[PDB]
């Protein structure tokens, strides 16, 4: 059991590694052939703050057009959101105004939301600095964090990060 | 001049060692198999090995074997198999005793193959395991008779299993809102419950874990036919809402899964038409490529499923509006090259036949010993 239950979206363009996220962080899984995902999926964790017991429940989405659900209006009732792009396609972070901008139209005002750069094991690929990225974050009043769910660097952080954050809040 | 045999000499017997071997005298074989199998309770056997019954059967069986005495074989094993039978028509509702008839059953076997004598089942055999095998008689039509109630058994354990989770599938999977942001019963939480119990029990029993994964997988298909079928019959509950319920209820069942190492058991697989119809009522309707998106994903339903679901379907905000009639239209077009099952439902009654595997064990038949709690004091080791 538990004595928080924390909904958490994950959303951004398909193919930046929502569904890689959520398994390297619910069961520390990573898979090079991902399918797509497929209107709203689901997996959970518990984890501890502050010496209690926190279950994450998280709603990882279709970023593909043609596989989303017909409505938005599921973000209700979400405490996090994870804001997802590829840091090796300059793209998928263009498009996170937009997927920003939707989710205020359908979130809570106290949402505590996390810009995350996944693929950072893609150095050499990389098309989004750093530094242009946390700019963004700052003025738009959004954690930051890179991540990769392929090597696992700070994706264990990013979550228990945003958990931590909303346990402050609503606590 | 003559010798009436006299210090009266007389045939003494040799002084050995615990062979591993168990004797008893004919007389005494009701009381034998009516300790040890019709008024034998699983739970009397709690804190020995299992399938100690079928070890200490083989056991018997060997001595047989061994003072070439096939009628004591034949009435043993008959006799055996008798009893199993009446008990199972006697508890044929209860869940445990089918599941240790099972296991033994199949640990029987196991014993009949791995001491048979034929060395194509005996590859792992120790030393000391190949001296514990059968000497005289070749049982093969028995092993044949052990499999065919090994089968009986386990399609009794599914029954059993089924008709406990019947009345819950619906009510948890599709009359219980449990998440926020969408807007007799029973909750899913009691169906996972109830399914740790079955499982719980088979493995403490030590039920080959090949069985234990079939019977999830079975059961797994059950819940997929049984929710799929009442939703194939109900507007009220094809909308996007339940669409997502209904995933997230499917996705809760599979970490179950999971948390148990049960997720290699094809459970998961049997679930895709019930993941797909989930899918199919959270995607737009309206468009060509709608339409299109619609028919490469839904691949594990039937094209007159399809259409039911979108002929059902119902929105919950006004704001949304019902498919239309070209729409689905356009499905059955682009459905056209499909071979489907003339029948709307699935069968949710569809048994997959088992596979019983063979697992023999490294147990040594001369280092098991009866515990006094089976009353079987009048068994003589050899
Ligand atoms: N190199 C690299 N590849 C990743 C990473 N995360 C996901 N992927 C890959 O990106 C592809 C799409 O991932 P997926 O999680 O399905 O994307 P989603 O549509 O956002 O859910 C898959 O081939 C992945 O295995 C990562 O951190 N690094
Ligand atoms: F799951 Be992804 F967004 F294709
Ligand atoms: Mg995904």
């Amino acid at each position: 059991e538990y004595d928080y239950l924390f909904k958490v979206v994950l959303i951004g363009d398909s193919g930046v590694g929502k569904s890689n996220l959520l398994s390297r962080f619910t069961r520390n899984e990573f898979n090079l052939e991902s399918k797509s995902t497929i209107g709203v999926e689901f997996a959970t964790r518990s984890i501890q703050v502050d010496g209690k017991t926190i279950k994450a429940q998280i709603w990882d989405t279709a970023g593909q057009e043609r596989y989303r659900a017909i409505t938005s209006a599921y973000y209700r009732g979400a405490v996090g959101a994870l804001l997802v792009y590829d840091i090796a396609k300059h793209l998928t972070y263009e498009n996170v105004e937009r997927w920003l901008k939707e989710l205020r139209d359908h979130a809570d005002s106290n949402i505590v939301i996390m810009l995350v750069g996944n693929k950072s094991d893609l150095r050499h690929l990389r098309a989004v600095p750093t530094d242009e990225a946390r700019a963004f974050a700052e003025k738009n009043g959004l954690s930051f964090i890179e991540t990769s769910a392929l090597d696992s660097t700070n994706v264990e952080a990013a979550f228990q990060t945003i958990l931590t954050e909303i346990y402050r809040i609503v606590s | 001049l003559y010798f009436q045999g006299a210090m009266q000499v007389t045939v003494q017997r040799k002084e050995k060692d615990f062979q591993g071997m168990l004797e008893y005298h004919k007389e005494d074989e009701a009381l034998l198999i009516r300790n040890l199998v019709t008024d034998l309770k699983p739970q009397m056997l709690s804190g020995t090995v299992p399938c100690l019954p079928a070890y200490i059967l083989y056991m018997c069986i060997r001595h047989a074997d061994y003072t070439n005495d096939d009628l004591k074989v034949h009435s043993l094993l008959t006799s055996t198999i008798n009893g199993i039978k009446k008990v199972l028509k006697k508890h044929n509702d209860d869940f445990e005793m089918t599941s240790f008839w099972l296991s033994n059953t199949c640990r029987l076997l196991h014993c009949l193959k791995q001491y048979s004598g034929d060395e194509g089942f005996m590859t792992q055999n120790t030393a000391k395991q190949n001296e514990h095998c059968l000497k005289n008689f070749d049982l093969t039509e028995y092993r044949q008779v052990l499999s065919d109630l090994s089968i009986q058994i386990y399609q009794q354990l599914i029954k059993i299993a089924e008709g406990v989770l019947q009345p819950m599938i619906v009510s948890a999977m599709l009359e219980n809102e449990s998440i926020q942001g969408l807007s007799n019963s029973y909750c899913l939480e009691a169906i996972i419950r109830q399914m740790n119990a079955f499982h719980t029990v088979m493995c403490d029993q030590g039920l080959d874990p090949e069985i234990i994964l079939q019977v999830f997988k079975q059961l797994f298909y059950m819940i997929n036919a049984v929710t799929l079928n009442n939703l194939l019959l109900r507007k009220d509950v094809c909308s996007w809402s339940t669409g997502m319920q209904l995933r997230y209820n499917i996705s809760q069942l599979e970490e179950w899964l999971r948390g148990r190492n049960l997720h290699q058991s094809g459970a998961v697989q049997t679930m895709e038409p019930l993941i797909q119809a989930a899918q199919l009522l959270q995607l737009k309707k309206k468009t060509q490529e709608d339409a299109e998106a619609i028919c490469s994903l839904c691949t594990s339903l039937s094209t007159q499923q399809i259409v039911k679901i979108l002929n059902l379907y119902t929105p919950l905000n006004e704001f949304e509006e019902r498919v239309t009639v070209a729409f689905i239209r356009t499905i059955q077009a682009q459905l056209q090259e499909r071979n489907d099952p003339q029948q709307l439902l699935l069968d949710a009654k569809h048994m997959f036949p088992v596979l019983f595997p063979f697992n023999p064990s490294s147990l040594t038949m001369d280092s098991i010993h009866i515990p006094a709690c089976l009353n079987l004091e009048f068994l003589n080791e050899v």
